[PDB]
């Protein structure tokens, strides 16, 4: 019955989603060509009369060289081609092409074959869009993709999985003159929001996971994990159930504040799997760690306002409710006086399932958490900062500006970021 | 005869009824198959309270199971005993309450109201003559207080003098696992206070202090927790069904409790609860149970009698035992501590007897004391709902469903007025 | 009264039984390739009756009762065996000269 | 019918009682399992004083075990009569006084005091008539004297009209095995002039030298103490339980003992000690008993009544025996040892005959007596109080937990006047 | 429940470790694996649910070249990977260094490690630690170490096992200059404090074990038996029992006066065991022995200001208060005239365990006493001779100015000192 629809979004989203995928289909014990050798795939595949499954996935991209690696790989015959989006020509990291002259060519493809997914479905419990805002379109054309989908559905669940620009590491100059422009989207039209940065996994996989060398399989590994354990509680029974929508209101104070940030836990390998226990806890502790955090913001700056909890496997709610009472006696860790009860807390009998070839190990007890902190302006006005410093010179801007968009609307980004600061600076004051 | 009709609300409603309809029909002995394999006829004697006659032999509960996610519904029907239940009292909506009142009380809950008062229409005009109802839901979740509010609402006006009685499982500061679990708590009990006759106050947080310090639990899950709190409702209603020395049905054990129409939360507690070790060294008999019906420990609430004033109390007992010691040991207590109890009523306690015990046991009792102390867990709820307010937490998330903002001043005065009330008494 | 208490005595023993059985059962399914990962396994069905990690009580039903009285904690005692030996009363009696 | 509480405290407290515990449920018949094994009826007629009914014709014993370490509580439950107590009543803490007495009356042991109260009048309010209580502690540890004057000194104002018997095991001078040993008896002894009724004078010093010189054993372990402790112990509290032809409670051998309410320090013995190859040259005999009785080898304190003088002087007497040998002897030891015994009262000893004789044995005696001597004890831990506190010894590991400085002044004041107050009845 | 972690820093930490370690596994009876063929071993040990035994132990070094053979040897599957932690460079004889520069780097990453191990402790009896004076991680990050575990966690017990420098031999030059600027940081940041100089440990084996040629294996398996019988009652039932607190209290008067004087007996050979009976009396006589005694000073110079015992075996109390009778009446043995029953008296049941390769023979009694004197004041004027004499030429005083710590602790350490010298000696004065 419940049912979501995903839309990977980009060159990440492609490489994310075919990683989410893989782990799906493994957990649901379905073969690659989609038939096996119970409504558990309910969630995401759809049933035919012949016994095969397709996956309520749409891939928007816009340049060819990232689709036809999935058609062909094992997975050809697992998707349905026509809901592969390509592209004629990339906006090739413009946001400016891709709001105004690129992305209007198949702005009607990919909202036709939303109108046919959400026709198959009997009752919708939300939407999941993966992008990044390093790129063209990952963070263009998901501008416009949001403003079709407010307008049309009114209270249908959108959730945003993004990619921040790292502070440091970059593979673009106008990397973050994309970034600020999808604040105006974003804010508008997202029901709830995430970022994960790729310095701060790049950190946690070179001392946790043990990999010298990992290329972005071993990271997209990693956040197809985070996806697995928050749906997992629609595709399986739990002692607390927690739904798509319950949490997405739990979470968010204000709604121009929808931004929490994610961190799982455990995250070590084969070999240090057999030294450590892993009981309930000691996976809640190592989601406070500022190390282990999949941000790079420190919450021992900022104040929490709420906390989102996902445990997996052999969990009693006796070892929940006496490691919550540890953390909230440590002073290292603060919360905001009005909120004095900031915890859910959801449990899934079922472990996580491991991926042939990956680099974790198989885990009874595993927690992650969706907290929203004030730390998150920490990564803000240094983006914001670099955005100014930029723009000071006037640089870079003849290739947006030409392409259809005025020159007042990169102030407009300006304010809006300002406001937008200025709204997290008065959550951390005390009455 | 005097018949009851079974409602329960929600999630925490469901699992609830999984295990109360699990321990009673063993207790008539019913068979998986809903059939009767009995040993005694007083068994069959009375069943009507709480069965239904099928053709062929076979009997079926009285109960509506009521929640708006249809994932927990099918864990009750395909569960140990969820076979016997009809399924036209699955009543579900299709989308969730979002742990909001307002969803579940204005926006999604309006349109399920019409559907469980058409069942509970056709199923209470079959019996006799209606002694009552139940229900039994949770205040820290939007199913099970949203609608189950509402649902109260409009059936006090239907049906004017009839028995109310309502499970309610109230939050807990220790063991909070919800963000806006104050808002769904402090705006909801202004409904259980005006249209509820009795109402039974629960903590999770008491319950694992229960089966932590006693009744020795490695690892307790919902399931015997659950195990508590229906043998607490087993033990109250027990004079319904069968024949005893001295004995005292809800509505007689009701109108005694009550000195004031405003003044129904009562904290259970239930007493001959021992473990695998102490079953031995533990001797049944009376004065031995009435020091554990008493005791602070084995409170099923996150309040401390020793705090307040003890205003009425009950005690119905069950098993073959002699009144002079029921009655002995009570006055007993009554006299040596008189401290906490009120002056201005004398002979607090309310008495029942029952004959038949619960199997594998030979004597039980169940408390019941109405206090003072419950101002303790109603000023917590109501500090933690103002500090939120004050800064407009998750109005966004309630204003903007159909109500507007003065809904929780009015909520906040009237919660105030019920604190204040509590002091003048005591 | 005390048919009643040998009565309640013999069902517990037949319950325990039964679950004997089955987890031997499941060990002796479980251990047909290796017995490589049956420790956890042993150590369940040798935890005892209880939270108990002293010597079960054999006349008693090998019940193994639990001492949890340590502020909020409740931690359980521990067990250490004594290297010291064991002492009959009566001969201790009759060497201490109480004969 | 006339009841007593056991306490005990501390690891010399609990390995006191456990060998207590098991002399008197071989006296009574007790099986370790629980149940009654006997031989006649007169064992069963009264046991009520120590034990408590339980289910299925078994008793538990009516004690607690106090501890602040959980160290030796494994070593009472894997003994030999571990299994027939009852786990509510081991009472135990996490963090232990570490042989400090300011740690147990203050700090630490304040947290315990409140546990263990709520244990005691749960087994005290649920009897008919309460003789008293007694304890088992030691000055030597920390535990033992620091919270063990801590439940002394509450009980009191709880329950003034009782008895409080006591066996003190205060240091001794050869045997010292504590280098802040004087620092917890200095300060305890202030506290048991005030609030105690009664208290024996127990030195393990006097148990070595009596099963050295008396009992001729190579390997003398703490059993051999402790039972020793119990033997005296159980033949003390004796009429109670077994009925005589000159029957004597211990509220009878209070009131005949202390003349003024400080002066209740007393000196215990006991009548056959014998080697195994001196055991066929001796017949049991009445003047045998009392022989033995009054020889200075035999006492159980480190001090002689040739010092000093007999102030008040008991005999407990058990087995089948005549008046007049009983009466004979003791007036010719009032006579021809006129020097010792005070002047200023005259037929100074009670007297007592009770029928059943301990278990393998047919004749036995006991003795309580109060002395001047016993002051040589008191004066040997006072003038190494002062030599210690001259130079500030340890002064940091008591000052810093909360208590001033000038509770030593009036903790050695005190117990100056006290040794002054004995003198002048000397 | 009660538990003591062991924090090894140092060269001399690593390999002290190493041999610490080797005694409890074989006293336990755990594999080298980590797997067993009783909560005894709770104190030192961490229960994973598969049944491995992780030490609970911190090995702290600023050299890779003793960590890494502790991952090569025979105990490498034993030891938890993130357990030892090794810096980049040694601070290379040197307190500056490890103090203010370099030890100040990994500050951070081993008191993380310890929040994992404290964490996981319902209750801790007390940090042990192992440090030698004359080293740069020794001597500079080790006063580090007492700095702020004493801010994290107050009233916590830190005994100490240090080495100090022999009266004649060396192994360094800078090494007095190490020692003194340590002792202010012992002085207010340590409980108790042992003191070891290898010389003393050296002329024990030649004589009474012997060994023609001994070496740091030869000697760690000694100091491993002193740490082994001080928490054996811990781990042991016994007929009286005796803990970390209570030998703490029953042995410093003072909180200036916290260094004892550590002993052990008997130390004998396979061949002198078949000839020489071993009794109570025959063991506690050798402790008093100047033969015997382990640090370079004698007690009949100065005067005996608490005792502390600890028994093993067969032991019975009828043969300890027998001998504590007769040393008592020896004059050659004194006692201060305020301190009249100085005693305490400690007793285990099960014998020490003999390990492969130590020289000693399996025994059945054995005894281990802490006696407090005023004859330490002895070996610290004679180091305090041979600073003044090393600082009279202002030599080596470049090394550590320029680090970043000044000269004016130079005269403040030794003046700090100075009057620790004046304050032991008033104590043995009588009034
Ligand atoms: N976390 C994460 N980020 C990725 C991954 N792949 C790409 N990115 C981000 O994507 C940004 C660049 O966008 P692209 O990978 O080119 O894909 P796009 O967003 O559609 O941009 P275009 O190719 O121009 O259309 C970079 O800044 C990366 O930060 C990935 O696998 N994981
Ligand atoms: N008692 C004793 N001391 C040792 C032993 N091994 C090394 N030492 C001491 O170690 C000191 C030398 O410093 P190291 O421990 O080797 O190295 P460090 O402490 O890490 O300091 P750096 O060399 O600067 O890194 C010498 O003064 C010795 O006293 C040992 O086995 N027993
Ligand atoms: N006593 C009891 N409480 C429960 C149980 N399950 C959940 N709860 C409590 O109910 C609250 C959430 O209830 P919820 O599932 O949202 O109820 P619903 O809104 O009616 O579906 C949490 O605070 C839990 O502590 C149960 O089986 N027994
Ligand atoms: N008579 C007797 N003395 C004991 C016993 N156990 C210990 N002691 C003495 O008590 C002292 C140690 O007692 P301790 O353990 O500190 O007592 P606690 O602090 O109250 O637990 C030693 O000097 C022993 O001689 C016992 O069972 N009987
Ligand atoms: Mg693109």
């Amino acid at each position: 019955m419940r049912e979501c629809i995903s839309i990977h979004v980009g060159q990440a989203g492609v490489q994310i989603g075919n990683a989410c995928w893989e782990l799906y289909c493994l957990e649901h014990g379905i073969q690659p060509d989609g038939q096996m050798p119970d409504d558990s795939f309910n969630t995401f595949f759809s049933e035919t009369g012949a016994g095969k499954h397709v996956p309520r996935a749409v891939f928007v991209d816009l340049e060819p060289t990232v689709i036809d690696e999935v058609r062909t790989g094992t997975y050809r015959q697992l998707f349905h081609p026509e809901q592969l989006i390509t592209g004629k020509e990339d906006a090739a990291n413009n946001y400016a092409r891709g709001h105004y002259t690129i992305g209007k060519e198949i702005i009607d493809l990919v909202l036709d074959r939303i109108r046919k997914l959400a026709d198959q479905c009997t009752g919708l419990q939300g939407f999941l869009v993966f992008h990044s805002f390093g790129g063209g379109t990952g963070s263009g054309f998901t501008s416009l993709l949001m403003e079709r989908l407010s307008v049309d559905y009114g209270k249908k669940s959108k959730l945003e999985f993004s990619i921040y620009p790292a502070p440091q590491v970059s593979t673009a100059v106008v990397e973050p003159y994309n970034s600020i422009l999808t604040t105006h989207t974003t804010l508008e039209h997202s029901d709830c929001a995430f970022m994960v940065d790729n310095e701060a996994i790049y950190d946690i996989c070179r001392r946790n996971l043990d990999i010298e060398r990992p290329t972005y399989t071993n990271l997209n590994r990693l956040i197809g994990q985070i996806v697995s354990s928050i749906t997992a509680s629609l595709r399986f029974d739990g002692a607390l159930n927690v739904d798509l929508t319950e949490f997405q209101t739990n979470l968010v104070p204000y709604p121009r504040i929808h931004f929490p940030l994610a961190t799982y836990a455990p995250v070590i390998s084969a070999e240090k799997a057999y030294h450590e226990q892993l009981s309930v806890a000691e996976i809640t502790n190592a989601c406070f760690e500022p190390a282990n955090q999949m941000v790079k913001c420190d919450p021992r700056h900022g104040k929490y306002m709420a906390c989102c909890l996902l445990y997996r496997g052999d969990v009693v709610p006796k070892d929940v409710n006496a490691a919550i009472a540890t953390i909230k006696t440590k002073r290292t860790i603060q919360f905001v006086d009005w909120c004095p009860t900031g915890f859910k807390v959801g449990i899934n009998y079922q472990p996580p399932t491991v991926v042939p070839g990956g680099d974790l190990a198989k885990v009874q007890r595993a927690v992650c958490m969706l907290s929203n902190t004030t730390a998150i302006a920490e990564a803000w006005a240094r983006l914001d900062h670099k955005f100014d410093l930029m723009y000071a010179k006037r640089a870079f801007v003849h290739w947006y500006v030409g392409e259809g968009m005025e020159e007042g609307e990169f102030s407009e980004a300006r304010e809006d970021m300002a406001a937008l600061e200025k709204d997290y600076e008065e959550v951390g004051v005390d009455s | 005869m005097r018949e009851i009709v079974h409602l329960q609300a929600g999630q925490c409603g469901n699992q609830i009824g999984a295990k109360f309809w699990e321990v009673i029909s063993d207790e008539h002995g019913i068979d998986p198959t809903g059939t009767y394999h009995g040993d005694s006829d007083l068994q069959l004697e009375r069943i009507n309270v709480y069965y239904n006659e099928a053709t062929g032999g076979k009997y079926v509960p009285r109960a509506v199971l009521v929640d708006l996610e249809p994932g927990t519904m099918d864990s009750v029907r395909s569960g140990p005993f969820g076979q016997i239940f009809r399924p036209d009292n699955f009543v579900f909506g299709q989308s969730g309450a979002g742990n909001n009142w307002a969803k579940g009380h204005y926006t999604e809950g309006a349109e399920l109201v019409d559907s469980v008062l058409d069942v509970v229409r056709k199923e209470a005009e079959s019996c006799d003559c209606l002694q009552g109802f139940q229900l039994t839901h949770s205040l820290g979740g939007g199913t099970g207080s949203g609608m189950g509010t509402l649902l109260i609402s409009k059936i006090r006006e239907e049906y004017p003098d009839r028995i109310m009685n309502t499970f309610s499982v109230v939050p807990s500061p220790k063991v909070s696992d919800t963000v806006v679990e104050p808002y769904n708590a402090t705006l909801s009990v202004h409904q259980l206070v005006e249209n509820t006759d009795e109402t039974y106050c629960i903590d999770n947080e008491a319950l694992y202090d229960i089966c932590f310090r006693t009744l020795k639990l490695t690892t307790p899950t919902y399931g015997d927790l659950n195990h508590l709190v229906s043998a607490t409702m087993s033990g109250v209603t027990t004079c319904l069904r069968f024949p005893g020395q001295l004995n005292a049905d809800l509505r007689k054990l009701a109108v005694n409790m009550v000195p004031f129409p405003r003044l129904h939360f009562f904290m259970p507690g239930f007493a001959p609860l021992t473990s695998r070790g102490s079953q031995q060294y533990r001797a049944l008999t009376v004065p031995e149970l009435t020091q554990q019906m008493f005791d602070a420990k084995n409170m099923m609430a996150a309040c401390d009698p020793r705090h307040g004033r003890y205003l009425t109390v009950a005690a119905v007992f069950r098993g073959r035992m002699s009144m002079k010691e029921v009655d002995e040991q009570m006055l007993n207590v009554q006299n040596k501590n008189s401290s906490y109890f009120v002056e201005w009523i004398p002979n607090n306690v309310k008495t029942a007897v029952c004959d038949i015990p619960p199997r594998g046991l030979k004597m039980s009792a169940t408390f019941i004391g109405n206090s003072t102390a419950i101002q303790e867990l109603f000023k917590r709820i109501s500090e933690q709902f103002t500090a939120m307010f004050r800064r407009k937490a998750f109005l966004h998330w309630y204003t903007g469903e159909g109500m507007d903002e003065m809904e929780f001043t009015e909520a906040e005065s009237n919660m105030n007025d019920l604190v204040s009330e509590y002091q003048q008494y005591q | 009264e005390l048919d009643y208490c040998r009565l309640t005595e013999a069902l517990v023993a037949e319950k325990e039984k039964e679950f004997q059985d089955y987890a031997r059962e499941v060990i002796e399914l479980e251990s047909e390739t290796t017995n490589k990962y049956i420790y956890p396994l042993v150590k369940a069905v040798q935890e005892g009756p209880g939270g108990g990690r002293g010597p079960v009580f054999v006349d008693r039903g090998g019940l193994r009762p639990s001492y949890q009285a340590n502020d909020v904690t409740g931690v359980q005692l521990p067990f250490y065996n004594s290297q010291g030996p064991k002492y009959n009363f009566q001969k201790s009696k009759r060497r201490l000269g109480f004969t």
